């Protein structure tokens, strides 16, 4: 796991290593993690297209691993070409079935709703980083908690929830979803920002965090 | 309350020898037959 960070008006490599990992003797092998050349941080931008991959410039972003993570030479290597396909490779890369997102959200909690789709040319459909989070969540929490062909216990009540709109059970229907979505270990929590009533219908909307 | 209420400007009688004639006026006490109701149904918030 990595934090993200962006290149400051005359700030030095050194400055870095010593902000976050306290010691600024670790800036030697921090520099092999963004690939850099021995400018390592080089102020001007016509300076950067000397060689463009191999350097950062102002306002450029960077990457800082987490100390255990640092010392790994296999961190080291991976984060050397990597770059951007840092997040999407760590939030992992998945089929997309998303095919009628404005159809599957007209019949939730019914079946035979999502399909795959085709993006590109003769190739099925793929989605990546924090949108493949949101789907899947999404797959997880209109899908009844017994359905799948093996490890049961996925998925939600929410089928089993329909009642007299009394504020009891829109708690309980705030718990629910509360508990599929933090289900995942990749998040960290949920909380409710609102729920709201409108005669026969429930809305509400929900926060998470979601690591780095 | 026997009777809801009677004006008591409206009493006459007559007398003409051994004979007498009365006439007078009572507001008996009215009923409550009809109930007219219109109810009506609406929409509703309840928020966090």
């Amino acid at each position: 796991r990595f934090k993200k960070h962006v290149v400051q008006h005359e700030e030095t490599m050194q400055a870095i290593a010593q902000r976050y990992y306290g010691d600024v003797s670790y800036w030697i092998d921090l520099v092999e993690h963004n690939n850099l050349k021995y400018p390592y941080l080089v102020e001007t931008d016509e300076e950067k297209m000397k060689d463009p991959e191999r350097l950062a410039s102002t306002g450029d972003t960077l990457i800082i691993p987490i100390e255990s993570d640092l010392t790994d030479v296999s961190a080291k290597e991976i984060n050397s070409r990597d770059k951007d396909v840092l997040v999407e490779l760590a939030l992992g890369r998945d089929l997309n079935i998303t095919a009628d997102e404005k159809y599957f959200n007209e019949h939730g909690t019914s079946d035979n709703i999502l399909a795959f789709s085709t993006n590109g040319n003769g190739d099925l459909d793929t989605v990546k980083g924090i949108d493949n989070m949101k789907q899947q969540l999404q797959a997880r929490l209109l899908t009844p908690r017994g359905s799948l062909m093996l490890h049961p216990n996925y998925g939600s009540d929410l089928h089993n929830l329909f009642g007299l709109n009394i504020p009891e059970q829109a708690t309980l229907i705030e718990m629910e979803v509360l508990r599929t979505l933090t289900s995942d270990n990749r998040v960290k929590s949920a909380n409710l920002i609102d729920w709201k009533i409108q005669g026969n219908v429930y809305s509400g909307q929900f926060s998470v965090e979601i690591k780095s | 309350n026997e009777i809801q209420d009677f004006p008591a400007e409206d009493v006459q009688v007559i007398v003409e020898g051994n004979e007498a004639r009365i006439s007078m006026t009572v507001y008996p006490i009215r009923s409550f037959k009809k109930i007219s109701v219109s109810l009506v149904y609406k929409q509703q918030t309840l928020q966090a």
